């Protein structure tokens, strides 16, 4: 079944008739993570490449 | 004897068994457009229609 | 007399050391909507060994596996409410911030008073004579010595004492002979160091006090209680009946009193050997939980915290040298009916503490105020046609006692 | 100033009101619907049964 | 009213700490001399000489 987010924000002085709306949210995070970089150092056509 | 009933827990799952149902026939059949937007409680409690 | 200033005159305030020391990590967001009103933890296992030449184990019983529990529950509400006619209250209290400052302090003080009461009601260990105060260096170090003697290592130990007691230790420290820094600090700031005798010493002015409750007569046990591990594996509490008491006295034993069993001694929990206090063996002790009266014939039924387990079919769980049986001699520490302020010492994993978040009440203005890690829900509503605005502050705590044998009370000795 | 929403069920709109009593510390909710019936002409309907 | 069947009684998978001991006598007594001297051939007991 569908469970929607609750905000109690709108309907403030407005007539509501459509109960066929479900509220979905997109959530963003920024994280600092450990990643391993591989340095392909083939001399042909530039050498330093990480 | 081993009495280890405190090493487990009583669990109730988060699942709802299906229930019973009815059907919509009479409401969909009768006519609704004539009475739509014709009665408001504050104005009154009765509306009239003209016979041919 | 008409013109008034705006800075509220400063008031009084207690200090907070109990909440910061109890264990608040195991029980944190654990009583949610799915668990109910209580949750339970597990308990460590203990085993016993059989010594037989040839290693023939046939016939002899193998170790039986028994598991225990430690259940924590929710407490009552900490509610403070204010009502007022908005006409007079808005005269000189704009934005109504005057209320906020001394209400969170009241909530926190009530919470910590109840926490201290719970700690001294459920603690088991006892030390020294209740009458004598703390004066010398040994009165603090004895707690650390006892805790190390029992065998508790994983955690951290703490002792909390009155402000006047700290002066008597700082004054004693001022008489040192070779440490310039210690003498200078004690002389100037009268501040004792963090590690006093091997334990973390703390100062607290707001500390609960208790009444002994009148008692009289050479008490002794009438009926042999059941202290098998199967009975007390969920609570570490047991009920005993006393005889030889006074004819008819109400409030014979108040909550928090200590009852001592003379001929039953403590055991080093791992090595299962008796405990010897340098010159005399250490006797067993327990704490009264609820108040008990005395009926005709002097028969007193009391429920105690901390159990002397002497299971004979599962010897690995023993915590006392011998089994308490009929005719044993008991005594109550302290005087007849004096009132004192007890001193607390405990391990980190003695009692827990947590708070239950409260959802917003529907169609009512609400907000959340935080004060040293405690969340308070505030509401406002206007019920009543008498121009009466009303507010309320709420808090819901949770308590749990893990092991009574890692804490209790302690006093000084002559 | 009462928290509310709108719900539907096969073309019928229902209002939900959520309100609470502070001193009682109780949260309560309710659903409402108001119908209205008319009878245009009684000579255009009835009950039919299988005749013998 | 009567919402007991909704919730469940749970037990967390955490073990509370216990009481430990310490070992000082085993690391001080002699162990070099009586190291493997009792073998299958020697029997249950072995002997040492006196000055």
């Amino acid at each position: 079944p569908t469970s929607l987010d609750v905000t109690s924000m709108t309907s403030w002085e407005y007539n509501w008739f459509g109960a066929d709306v479900i509220y979905i949210a997109k959530y963003y995070e920024v994280r600092k993570e450990s990643v391993d970089v591989i340095s392909y150092r083939h001399p042909i056509t530039g050498e330093i490449a990480t | 004897p081993n009495n280890l009933d405190s090493n487990v827990s009583q669990i109730v799952l988060k699942k709802f068994l299906p229930g019973f149902m009815s059907d919509l026939v009479l409401a969909k059949t009768v006519d609704r457009q004539l009475l739509a937007g014709e009665i408001n409680s504050s104005t009154g409690d009765s509306v009239s229609f003209k016979r041919p | 007399s008409q013109i008034v200033l705006k800075k509220f005159l400063p008031g009084f305030m207690s200090d907070l050391v109990l909440a910061k020391t109890v264990d608040r990590q195991l029980l944190a967001g654990e009583i949610n909507s799915s668990t109910g009103d209580s949750v339970s933890f597990k308990r460590p296992h203990q085993f016993s060994s059989l010594r037989t030449p040839t290693g023939d184990i046939s016939g002899q019983n193998k170790n039986n596996l028994i598991s225990g529990k430690a259940t924590g529950r929710v407490g009552n509400y900490i509610t403070v409410a204010v009502e007022y006619q908005q006409l007079e209250e808005a005269i000189k209290l704009n934005q109504l911030e005057e209320i906020l400052a001394p209400v969170r302090q009241r909530i926190v003080t009530d919470l910590e008073t109840e926490l201290a009461h719970f700690m001294m009601n459920n603690g088991a260990l006892s030390l020294g004579s209740p009458n004598t105060p703390i004066t010398k260096w040994s009165d603090v170090a004895q707690t650390a010595s006892f805790l190390k003697d029992l065998g508790v290592n994983e955690g951290e130990n703490y002792a909390v004492m009155d402000p006047w007691s700290a002066q008597r230790l700082a004054d004693a420290q001022t008489g040192l002979h070779a440490s310039d820094q210690l003498v200078r600090t004690a002389w100037e700031n009268a501040q004792i160091p963090t590690n006093f005798g091997g334990i973390r010493a703390l100062m607290s002015n707001g500390l609960a006090s208790r009444t002994q409750g009148a008692f009289g007569g050479t008490l002794t046990v009438k009926t042999q209680p059941t202290v098998t591990y199967n009975a007390v594996k969920d609570s570490y509490q047991f009920t005993v009946t006393l005889t030889g008491a006074t004819a008819s006295v109400t409030g014979f034993l108040k909550a928090g009193d200590q009852v001592k069993f003379t001929n039953t001694y403590w055991l080093q929990q791992q090595t299962k050997q008796a405990l010897y206090n340098g010159a005399t063996p250490i006797s067993f002790t327990a704490t009264v939980t609820a108040d008990a009266n005395s009926d005709s014939g002097g028969d007193v039924t009391v429920t105690l915290s901390g159990v002397p387990i002497y299971d004979t079919t599962n010897p690995q769980y023993n915590s006392v040298s011998r089994q308490v049986e009929a005719g044993d001699a008991v005594s109550v520490v302290g005087t007849a009916s004096q009132t004192m302020k007890p001193n607390l010492f405990y391990n980190k994993f003695f009692c827990g503490l947590g708070s239950i978040p409260l959802p917003k009440l529907h169609s009512i203005d609400s907000a959340v105020a935080t004060y040293e890690g405690f969340s308070i829900r505030v509401h406002k509503y206007a019920d009543g046609d008498a121009n009466v605005q009303k507010m309320r502050f709420d808090l819901l705590p949770a308590y749990v006692c893990f092991n009574p044998h890692m804490g209790g009370q302690f006093f000084g000795n002559p």
